[PDB]
């Protein structure tokens, strides 16, 4: 039948992909960084730690600012958090509990929130009146919300566990791109330094790498081996390092179409559930489901330091837009940050 | 690249005995509970056996319970069910299913519609 | 000069931090359960007494409770399912292959890594309908399970003067096979409450409310190192 | 003067001018022979008893060290006359046994001394190691901890006036003969802060069953009540008996045990223990009835029924209750005093070994926290 | 589907018909770029406490 | 508070006092 025939045709172009990544493959990550001096033991401490949230943290986003970063935790509170003086800027109170992810405008207007509603709220911070109220709510997604990214005050590209991932049209309301390459449930999406391209992590132990403007699959990232939970640019935009339940961390570069590294270790049995890198990239953090967040030598696959304040799963994690500090929330209702 | 792809199948007369393989290739195989499904036509995924990471841990549904017999080799990372005494009703599509996290004794969503990391099936058919 | 800021700043975070506490008090007397149920199963039957999750709001005795019903969601649930890790218990509708098809998803629910201090509330809501065909022939219930054949009714059973000694000894067999997965790995986290439902009784909320409530029991006395 | 010598003698000559107007009641002897006359020997009295016969009467208690437990013996001799000391040549009663066992009965006394201060010294040990642990480590806070740390501090401050009373004001003889002000403010502050711990045990039982037996949906039980029934309630019998004991029975430095007017402060503190003896019985039957809907073997039943029972002793203190009444035995009185003197000032050790240092929950946070430095 | 697994195919060719250059001049630019960046990551470089807005 | 048990360290106090600060009554000839 045909079925057959499609089969042994897709077959063979995945052989053909394979060959020619094999052919590219003339020297590894680790043969071309053996002459580096290591980056030694890296040794963060808390400097700060949020307690408002009455349940576990599922998302965070720091703001550009650097200084002001938004939580959701699953007792239905959206909380802004001034990270320098510990207070608290806003409490949102959601319509449904049940949050998954949060995301910070670029230009500090606005907040979005998602969830097992299936709906991307949009809460405007800058109202007339002064009160946080609900902007917009995107709805069309038939799973439940795992990540979404604001482009502008106007685009926001979100993924939901329904294996697909929209680019949504705020004053609007409707999809305008609807990317359907995944096969599992998108669990994590990240926008390149431009907002022309972004990968996404679904369930299926892939990444794709798409073009928000044609709505196209450029590229498929496969070599792990369970869900992939997490995903992280790179700084410079032509890599990222993803992060699954196979207790590895592996770094894809996009021009090179194949696996670079792999950030794992003998001792280390849980899945990732966070992956940042730092300003230069140098440091990759991952959070892990044994309460830590290690950090990795992202040039050398080495860890260099261990993030064990938390008590709890860690569930997420950020950097800040210029790398003075990194915050990792839990399924303890803390949110600690580091430096 | 998780792979997985069954081999063996074909007809069987009533009574007869069958051997299903799955190679896996793309993980680690010792690490990962394994699992097989089959569908009926006109019916939905069932859920038919697994094994442990080991092997000693074994689970069967009650129909085939005392007639299938599943087995893995791990050095060879290869998956085997053993279906003896077969009568009409075992007609399927057989599918090797690896639930998704290793080290773990919850095994999950194997009898999903769409579900990754399960072979594309080989056909089993039992007939005069 | 900048002290009119971060002065203005701490007068709003201590009104953010005076609502925090009105609503700690209100999301901690509220008990969350979360409603899991197939599609043959009466799970909306359970209810009586798109939307990407369904919420309903009940009260037994001046205690509130938050049933959630997923909704509009896949059959891959190994994602979502670990927001539920800290409701008071886990409501599991099952119909009397589903009824091996439940048995396995049951056994993921207790073996998760996340839901293995949740305690789970079993429903086997198609009672009625197991008392027409299992004195008929097309009860399905020893093909499907072998080992039927070789099970007697229990000594600690509770036959009611309505039912035959046959649909007494299938659905305490159904309800030993939940029982076989509770006891393999129960270590004292987490417990499972069965019930027969017979789709008839509106009680079914009485029975959540006596089941929670020796849930909370057994957290205050694990808290205390005394059970 | 000392209040107890005063007090002695006031009953002595009540007592001596009460047995010879006695004597006008008590009628003439009619027993034969040369028998001994009746009379008051300037402690004790001693009717008309035949001759060659030994007269034993319980030791008289105006002397702080007489005991009364001991017993006394006069002898008048077959010739009809009472016996007389060679000494003197003068009739005297043998009331040495009354004093004889003084260096024995100091012996005892001081080595409860000791085992009091021990076991206060060990309790202020490890409880501010354990009520450090609870207010350093913010992620073991919650209201059963919050109870738990007002109950630390009731012990850490109990154990501390009382080591002060015991080597300043106990062993100083002329502190307490010289009887200054000082010693009322520090026993004042000792009964209060005695009856303080005793109270914060019944509000770890009032919060135990009123989270496992009585409403168990109920969250944030206000511990404002809480408050007043440990820190507050103790101040209403403390200020009353203070009160009277400086109106009507006042000595030297109040270390008299004797008085009635001791169950002002120590009555509320029995019916405050008998409740948790009572709470306790109701915690174990809720435990007990758990375990039997888990179809648990009867053995491993008893062996968790047994060791929830052992830990809610210190906790609630029932030592109190199970022991309320010391025996009057010589040899089982002995052993109430060891076995009570241990369960009373090592509780403090106890409480704080049982609920902080084995508490699971703990040991994971501290071992956690350990791991990372 | 059958359907479903045309469109399989057709994604496989876009990706397949894509300029792929080698792993080692691909890791050089990432070496190249933390390198060129490694002084301004406070995170690789503690930056002292009077500059350190977490102190 | 004699012989009950919340009054036992009361007890030895009262005890050790008396029996250590004030002398030992003679007991001897010409006394009683
Ligand atoms: C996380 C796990 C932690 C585990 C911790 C475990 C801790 C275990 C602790 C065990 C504690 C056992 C206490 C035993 C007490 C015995 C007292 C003993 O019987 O006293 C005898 C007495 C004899 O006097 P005497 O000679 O007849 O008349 C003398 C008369 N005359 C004084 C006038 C001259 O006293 C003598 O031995 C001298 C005094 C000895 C005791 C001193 C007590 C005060 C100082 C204590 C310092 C240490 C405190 C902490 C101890 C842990
Ligand atoms: C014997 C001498 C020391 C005089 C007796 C003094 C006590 C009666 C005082 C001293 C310290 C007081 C305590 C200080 C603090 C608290 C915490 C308070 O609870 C709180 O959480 C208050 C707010 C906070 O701690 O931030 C309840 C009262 C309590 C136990 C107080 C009870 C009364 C105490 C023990
Ligand atoms: C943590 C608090 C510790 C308090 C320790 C108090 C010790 C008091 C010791 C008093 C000893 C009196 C007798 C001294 C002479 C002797 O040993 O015979
Ligand atoms: C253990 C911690 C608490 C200790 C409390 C000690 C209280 C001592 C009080 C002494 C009062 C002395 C009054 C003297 C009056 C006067 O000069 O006449
Ligand atoms: C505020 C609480 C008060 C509790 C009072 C409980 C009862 C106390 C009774 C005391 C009676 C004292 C009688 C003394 C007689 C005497 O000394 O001769
Ligand atoms: C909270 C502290 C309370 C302290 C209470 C102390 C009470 C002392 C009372 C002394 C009374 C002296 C005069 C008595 C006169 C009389 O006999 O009527
Ligand atoms: C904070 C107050 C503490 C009070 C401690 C007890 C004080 C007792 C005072 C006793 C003497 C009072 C005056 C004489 C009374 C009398 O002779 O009846
Ligand atoms: C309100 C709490 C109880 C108060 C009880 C007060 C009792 C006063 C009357 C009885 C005692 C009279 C004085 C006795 C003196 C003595 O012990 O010798
Ligand atoms: C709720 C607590 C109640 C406590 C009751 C305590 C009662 C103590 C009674 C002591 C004796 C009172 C009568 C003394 C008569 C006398 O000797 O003159
Ligand atoms: C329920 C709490 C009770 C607390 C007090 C219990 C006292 C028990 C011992 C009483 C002994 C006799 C007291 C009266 C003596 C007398 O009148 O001579
Ligand atoms: C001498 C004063 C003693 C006061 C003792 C007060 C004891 C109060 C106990 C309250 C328990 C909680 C409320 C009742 C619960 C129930 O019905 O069992
Ligand atoms: C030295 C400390 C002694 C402590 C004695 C505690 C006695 C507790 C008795 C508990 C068992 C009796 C009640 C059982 C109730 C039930 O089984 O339902
Ligand atoms: C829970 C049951 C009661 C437990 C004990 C409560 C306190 C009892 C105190 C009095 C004990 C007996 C005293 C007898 C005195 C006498 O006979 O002269
Ligand atoms: C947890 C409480 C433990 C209590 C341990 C008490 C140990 C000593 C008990 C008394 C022993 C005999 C003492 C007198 C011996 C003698 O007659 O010479
Ligand atoms: C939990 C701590 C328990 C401590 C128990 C200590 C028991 C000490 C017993 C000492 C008995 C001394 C007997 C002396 C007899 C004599 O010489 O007259
Ligand atoms: C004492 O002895 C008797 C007591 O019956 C009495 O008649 C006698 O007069 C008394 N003798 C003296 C010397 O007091
Ligand atoms: C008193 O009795 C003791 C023995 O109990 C005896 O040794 C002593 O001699 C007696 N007193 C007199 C004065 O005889």
């Amino acid at each position: 039948s045909e079925l057959d025939q499609l089969r042994q045709e897709a077959e063979q172009l995945k052989n053909q992909i394979r060959d020619a990544r094999k052919a590219c493959a003339d020297a590894t990550l680790s043969q071309i960084t053996n002459n580096i001096d290591p980056v030694g033991r890296i040794q963060m401490r808390t400097r700060r730690t949020l307690r408002g949230h009455l349940a576990k943290i599922y998302a965070m986003h720091w703001g550009t600012d650097s200084r002001l970063l938004v939580s959701a935790s699953q007792d239905g509170k959206l909380i802004i958090w001034d990270s320098y003086t510990t207070n608290k800027v806003h409490a949102i109170p959601l319509r449904s509990s049940w949050v998954m992810t949060c995301a910070y405008a670029p230009s500090g207007n606005y907040v979005a929130c998602g969830g097992l509603d299936n709906i991307c709220s949009i809460y405007n911070l800058k109202t007339r009146e002064g009160n946080v109220r609900v902007s917009r709510e995107l709805a069309g997604h038939t799973g439940y919300l795992s990540c979404c990214r604001f482009l502008d005050d106007n685009q926001i590209v979100t993924s939901s566990g329904d294996t697909t991932c929209a680019l949504w049209d705020i004053e609007t309301g409707q999809q305008t791109t609807t990317f359907t390459g995944h096969t599992g449930d998108v669990m994590s999406l990240s926008l390149a330094p431009d907002t022309r391209l972004f990968v996404s992590g679904a369930c299926d132990a892939s990444a794709k790498l798409w073009d928000v403007r044609e709505g196209m699959c450029r590229q498929t990232f496969t070599g792990h081996e369970s869900d992939i939970n997490a995903i992280c640019f790179f700084p410079n935009g032509n890599a990222f390092a993803t992060g699954s339940d196979d207790a590895t961390c592996r770094l894809f570069d996009l021009r090179a179409d194949q696996e670079l590294m792999t950030y794992s270790h003998d001792n280390i049995i849980c899945g990732i559930t966070s992956v940042s890198f730092s300003k230069s990239g140098r440091l990759l953090l991952a959070g892990y489901d044994d309460f830590n967040c290690n950090v990795w030598d992202a040039l050398k696959a080495d860890r260099a330091g261990v993030l064990a304040g938390h008590d709890n799963r860690v569930s997420c994690l950020g950097v800040t837009d210029d790398g003075m500090a990194v915050a990792t929330g839990s399924w303890d209702s803390f949110l600690k940050i580091w430096n | 690249q998780v792979q997985l792809q069954e081999s063996g199948g074909g007809l069987v007369q009533p009574g007869g005995s069958l051997r299903l393989s799955c190679a896996a290739s793309g993980f680690t195989f010792s690490n990962y509970k394994m699992n097989w499904v089959r569908q009926a036509p006109g019916k939905g995924l069932e859920w038919v056996s697994d094994i442990s990471q080991s092997g000693a841990s074994i689970s069967y549904t009650g129909s085939v319970k005392g007639r299938f017999t599943i087995s893995r080799d791990n050095a060879k990372n290869t998956l085997y069910l053993q279906m003896n005494s077969l009568k009409p009703e075992d007609t399927a599509v057989y599918y090797c299913a690896r639930c998704p996290a290793p080290f773990t004794r919850d095994c999950f969503d194997v009898t999903s519609t769409t579900y990754a990391y399960r072979g594309q099936g080989t056909q089993v058919t039992v007939s005069s | 000069d900048q002290r009119n800021e971060e002065k203005a700043q701490r007068e709003a975070n201590k009104k953010i931090e005076k609502q925090l506490q009105k609503d700690k008090q209100v999301y901690r007397a509220t008990h969350r359960l979360l409603l899991l149920g197939a599609g043959e199963s009466g799970k909306n039957t359970i209810v009586k007494q798109t939307s990407g999750i369904f919420e309903t709001k009940f009260q037994v005795d001046k205690v509130n409770f938050h049933m959630f019903d997923v909704g509009a969601q896949r059959d891959e649930r190994r994602k979502w399912i670990q927001c539920f890790n800290d409701v008071t218990a886990i409501i599991f509708v099952v119909a009397s292959n589903r009824l091996q098809a439940a048995l396995k998803l049951f056994d993921s629910i207790w073996n998760n890594k996340w839901l293995r201090d949740t305690s789970v509330i079993l429903f086997l809501n198609k009672q009625d309908l197991l008392a027409e065909k299992v004195l008929a022939g097309k009860s399905k219930i020893e093909d499907y399970f072998p080992e039927f054949a070789r099970y007697t009714t229990p000594e600690d059973a509770t036959p009611e003067p309505g039912e035959d000694p046959r649909v007494t000894r299938a659905k305490y067999f159904i309800r030993d096979e939940f029982l076989r997965i509770s006891t393999a790995s129960g270590d004292g986290r987490h417990y499972c409450y069965p019930h027969f439902t017979c789709a008839v009784d509106t009680e079914n909320i009485r029975r959540v409310f006596n089941d929670c409530r020796d849930i909370i029991q057994r957290m205050h006395l694990r808290q205390y190192e005394l059970l | 003067k000392p209040f107890l010598y005063v007090v002695g003698r006031k009953k002595m000559m009540d007592a001596q001018y009460k047995c010879y107007d006695r004597m006008q009641q008590l009628p003439a002897y009619q027993g034969e022979g040369p028998y001994c006359n009746r009379t008051w020997d300037g402690w004790l009295c001693w009717d008309d008893t035949p001759a060659g016969v030994l007269s034993y009467q319980f030791c008289p208690d105006y002397f702080p060290d007489f005991d009364p437990s001991e017993k006394v013996t006069k002898y008048c001799d077959e010739k009809g006359v009472w016996f007389k000391h060679p000494e003197n040549n003068r009739t005297w009663s043998n009331y040495t046994m009354c004093n004889a066992f003084t260096p024995e009965k100091l012996k005892n006394a001081y080595v409860l001394y000791y085992l009091a201060i021990v076991g206060h010294s060990l309790s202020i040990f490890t409880l501010v190691i354990s009520l450090g642990i609870f207010v350093f480590f913010r992620s073991l806070g919650c209201q059963r901890v919050t109870l738990h740390k007002n109950m630390f501090l009731t012990y850490i401050l109990n154990s501390m006036i009382i080591i002060i009373h015991l080597v300043e004001v106990v062993p100083n003889g002329e502190l307490v003969r010289r009887d200054p002000v000082s010693c009322k403010i520090l026993h004042f502050f000792h009964q209060y802060m005695m009856a303080c711990n005793y109270f914060w045990m019944l509000c770890e039982g009032i919060y135990l069953h009123t989270l496992i037996v009585v409403a168990v949906f109920t969250e944030k039980q206000r511990l404002r009540w809480y408050y007043l029934l440990g820190w507050g309630f103790p101040l209403v019998p403390t200020t009353i008996h203070a009160i009277t004991r400086a109106v009507y029975f006042n000595d030297n430095c109040w270390l008299s045990v004797e008085t009635h007017l001791l169950y002002i402060i120590h009555g509320p503190v029995m019916a405050a223990l008998v409740v948790n003896f009572f709470f306790l019985l109701n915690i174990v039957r809720v435990l007990v009835t758990k375990m039997r809907e888990t179809h648990e073997a009867e053995s491993h039943m008893y062996l968790k029924a047994v060791k929830a029972t052992m830990i809610l002793v210190p906790l609630l203190g029932i030592q109190f209750v199970v022991f309320p009444w010391r025996p009057s035995n010589k040899m089982l009185g002995k052993i109430y005093d060891y076995v009570m003197h241990s369960l009373i000032h090592f509780q403090g050790f106890f409480v704080a070994t049982i609920y902080c240092f084995c508490n699971n929950e703990v040991q994971t946070t501290v071992k956690r926290q350990w791991a990372q430095f | 589907s059958i359907a479903q697994a045309r469109k399989l195919v057709e994604q496989l060719k876009m990706e397949a018909n894509i300029d792929r250059i080698k792993v080692s001049k691909a890791a050089a630019d990432l070496m190249a770029y933390c390198e060129a960046h490694a002084k301004e990551d406070p995170l690789l470089t503690p930056v002292p406490a009077s500059e350190n807005p977490f102190r | 508070c004699s012989n009950l048990s919340t009054c036992v360290l009361g007890k030895l106090s009262q005890e050790l006092h008396k029996l250590q600060t004030y002398p030992r009554t003679n007991t001897g000839s010409g006394t009683p």
